[PDB]
DNA sequence: TTTTTTTTTTTTTTTTTTTTTTTTTTTT
């Protein structure tokens, strides 16, 4: 078949349905009560073809007969499904005793759908870990950000609210942002850490960081020039510290690579020294 | 570019040859009794001493100690702020840049944090790790300067066998200073 | 020119007549509150380590740096630091002081100029 | 409550309307593996089996369990379970399924309370 | 004693009259729609579903079909083992004991195995042979029970004619049920 | 003695072996060849009284002193003569240096000269073949045996060495026991099967099996304890096989038939079809 | 031909802010 995602639409006859889609999410399985009163399973995934999304809907035996043997990333095809209107207006596909999935088909349409040393470390690098000590301290400070997306929100001062350019009308959220670089003893990365994980790594609340923050823009400061007194001022303690940073590194166009950590954390030593028995086995010492 | 942080014992910060930069810009640095060019160190080791604050809060400095051996740790101004973080007894990590006054040579404070004592441990395994990978490199990378110099023979033999072309200039940066 | 004389890593069994100071590794076994002092036994030995402010709690494991101090009394250890070495792999210590020791002099050895 | 309707055993050439879940048995003639399709021959026809992931092999015996579909393009079986049937006895089966033809609805109306 | 588990179809099974025994020692057994007292069974079919374990594994249980009937089969606590064993589409041999819950007969396994398909078709060759050799016998049995009823004179001539006592009773016993 | 050639057993008392026979048989005298190399002679007679009949072996310089003595027709008193088993499994009188022979004696005796269904075996049946399904694991267990009579062996402590009783200080094997369960539709039996048999059966080495009983017993569980929790934890994956035994039945004093199965196979799926066959065309099915 | 001995049975389940990288020298 030619049919594509964005083709779906709500009570088309499930003999026509018949589209591939790698899968992005996959959400933990349900339980539902039915109408009977029994409980049964219901477990949902999101795919993508070429042309859109769609909601996967597994109910009862097809839980178990399909959701574990599926993967993110993994392409399934779909044939037989009912179509229905998400809360959202859009096309989900609901996996009932007459549809079928076949995973990781062979369809023309499929085509159309770790530890490195800084030194080794390349532009647009993913899920790289890295472990050294933190060396210098560029700016620390924190904006009003979305709930949801955690976009920088405005304020509007006609209207008295906060305006966020995708949800509308929000409740500000202070995000902490916190940059600085990290040393391996082979290279030198800057390092950008985000709300919760750079709270976590400065011990100090973004209420009170946005309080020091005020204070400095007060007296004559922007708030570039306040970012960078801060961290040179309050957070120079936080220098010398050895930790274990993961991200993806993205090429600045005059900053050079920047590692944007999801997640730091503390060094595991014995982890540690077995890689570096690993290395010395490798050179004849052991 | 910003080079790396050299782990290194003291000892080997305290035997090297010190090399002053003589542009204004230019950063200095040490090369090892192993022909290993230093522009920052990277050493833990103990605070022995209650820190050392000037009155006038110009200057403000502390001892560590490794067990290989003993050097002060500097810091300048409001860099001052480095040296009232630790005590005496602290077990620390120390980063900075390599400087010699007096003929001694000193630690300028970059960073330094209190560590786990696992942390001393794990610094000395890496610090014994890269010390045998660099002399089993600069050994290979002598035999080649004593064989054929700094020539573009001698560059294209020594990238084959994993050795950098920067090792030979500091070999014979290093025979011209002894 | 008295310039501080780094700390020798030692076992309470094999310190030398030669060493001023030292560095030893152990368990609290006993601490007199009064006369600021307590025993430190690191499975080689037991050291009698004479504190000046700081006392560590018995059955803690403490590093101690001291200076030596030999008099008709026996050998006592001058305490300078004390840190708590509680959490401390002292397996992965004991290994890395046999590669050091094994290591080391063949390094410095290797320079044929 | 819609209960598991058991497979019904019939023939490729004795697929009736009414029938919505059938069990099959023959020889693999061709497989697809790209649009996950085989051709199963019993030596009374041939019928085109869909699978979600099992395939076959080309001229293994095999035994289909599956729910009928019937569209324009004609009616193939959507596999729910393929199993190895190679080293069966089609002619003891063949017996067998005459035998319950003929004696199991002599044995229900022989009920006389 | 242990008493025998008898080959059977799914359908008679499930058509049977399931009869709970008060007594908190003896066996729960069934009686079939052709008077025959069954305490275990053994059965032969494909796992049509994929086994389903409780998260909490206190019990596992897999579905059976043999063409004339679909059935549960269940292991609890430990015995949940049993359904590990199996997995979607095995051809296999079931023994164990006849249960009903919410009215509906299934089998507490005893022992499940992985069959070949001759053995599929030895299952179903020696389960009519049984079935016919006891529709007959039964056939009797009721003329017997219809004549005289349960009596000593009845037990005599049932004895006579190859069939065991016990028949009578369950004829009595399935009356009563009806 | 009133003992009878019936009464005869392999391996019975020389000293008890009392009996007459009249001559049925004499053959020909023969040579046999000693485990020195030397040559012998050795004469075979058939004997029978008024319970059965014997092989009478004469051997050596009993061939010479009684063989041109005896005579078809003639009766003969044997006494203190070994009894072995012959190849058909029947006793035979083997008279060497130590056992007598009387030539037409003064006695009062001398005057007087497969398939089958669990619900029909019976206690002492011997070669028996039953199909049925494995029903129940009672124990799995390996313990040390003699290579040569495969009875249990001791461990002496004060000698370090494995004690027979029978052969003394021998090298033990590992002997695995498996004892379980087995239905035929009519019927239940114990079954029991020994060392290879069992091992075959179980898909598991002996030295494999004595590992587990090991840490078992170690956790605190006697030998027995240990035997039960491996059968009903590691095999019983077994249950439910249908297969074919043959043996002999003995009848334990509380346990009931004992099913010792000497071998184990697969079922014969078409020569089992035919039996049924047979049964069906005995019920006028065809 | 073998080890060691007490047979079986009920019941339990649902992706971000905002953007110009690094560097020397100063010491009671
Ligand atoms: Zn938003
Ligand atoms: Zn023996």
């Amino acid at each position: 078949s030619l049919m594509r995602i964005s083709e779906l639409y709500p009570g088309m006859d499930p003999r026509e349905v018949n589209v591939v889609g790698r899968v992005l999410k996959k959400y933990p399985p349900r339980e539902y009560t039915r109408k009977d009163g029994s409980v049964g399973r219901v477990a949902s995934l999101i795919i993508y073809d070429d042309s859109g999304r769609a909601r996967v809907v597994l109910w009862d035996a097809k839980v178990s007969e399909y959701y574990n043997k599926i993967e993110v990333g993994d392409v399934i095809k779909v044939l037989d499904a009912q179509v229905k209107e998400s809360l959202s207006g859009l096309p989900e596909l609901h996996i009932n005793f007459r549809a079928r999935i076949i995973l990781n088909p062979d369809d023309p349409r499929v085509e159309m759908i770790t530890r490195k040393k800084i030194k080794d470390i390349e532009a647009g690098d993913r899920f790289v870990e890295v472990r050294g000590t933190i060396a210098k301290v560029y700016r620390v400070l924190t904006y009003d950000a979305c709930p949801e997306c955690k976009k920088k929100v405005d304020y509007d001062e006609g209207l008295g609210v906060w305006i966020c350019p995708e949800h509308g009308e929000v409740q500000p959220i202070k995000m902490t942002i916190l940059d600085f670089g990290l040393d391996d003893g082979t290279g030198y990365i800057r390092v950008t850490l985000f709300g919760d994980d750079a709270e976590e790594l400065l011990g100090v609340s973004p209420e009170e960081i946005a309080e020091k923050i005020k204070e400095l823009e007060e007296s004559g400061l922007t708030t570039k020039e306040a970012a960078r007194k801060l961290a040179e001022d309050e957070f120079y303690n936080i220098i010398g510290r050895e930790i274990v940073v993961r991200g993806n590194v993205i090429e600045d166009r005059f900053l050079g690579l920047i590692l944007r950590a999801s997640s730091w954390e503390d060094v595991d030593y014995r982890r540690e020294i077995e890689r570096i028995k690993e290395e010395l086995e490798k050179l004849g010492v052991m | 570019k910003r080079m790396p942080a050299t782990r290194l014992y003291i000892k080997d910060i305290l035997e090297g040859y010190f090399v002053k930069s003589e542009g204004d810009f230019e950063p200095n640095y040490l090369i090892t009794k192993y022909a290993r060019k230093v522009y920052r160190a990277k050493i833990v080791g103990t605070v022995v001493r209650e820190p050392l604050i000037a009155e006038d809060e110009t200057y403000g400095k502390f001892q560590v100690d490794d067990g290989t051996g003993v050097i002060w740790v500097l810091g300048f101004r409001d860099d001052t702020k480095f040296a009232k973080l630790v005590r005496k007894g602290d077990l620390v990590q120390v980063i900075g840049k390599i400087a010699e006054w007096r003929d001694d040579k000193q630690i300028l404070v970059e960073g330094v944090s209190k560590v786990h004592p696992n942390m001393w441990i794990l610094h000395r395994y890496e610090t014994l790790k890269e010390k045998i990978e660099h002399i089993k490199k600069a050994k290979i990378a002598l035999e080649i300067y004593n064989q054929y110099g700094i020539t573009a023979k001698s560059k294209v033999i020594a990238k084959n066998k994993g050795i950098e072309e920067e090792l030979l200039e500091v070999i014979d940066e290093l025979y011209g200073i002894m | 020119v008295r310039r501080r004389k780094p700390a020798v890593e030692r076992k309470i069994s094999e310190i030398r007549e030669e060493d001023t100071r030292v560095s030893l590794i152990g368990r609290v076994i006993k601490v007199d509150k009064m006369d600021y002092m307590f025993w430190l036994d690191d499975g080689t030995g037991v050291a009698i380590i004479e504190s000046e402010s700081d006392l560590p709690k018995v059955g803690q494991v403490v590093r101690v740096i001291g200076r030596i101090i030999r008099n008709e009394e026996g050998i006592h250890i001058y305490a300078e630091v004390i840190q708590d070495f509680s959490d401390a792999d002292l397996e992965a210590l004991e290994e890395i002081r046999e590669l050091e020791r094994k290591l080391l002099p063949r390094l410095e050895g290797e320079i044929v100029w």
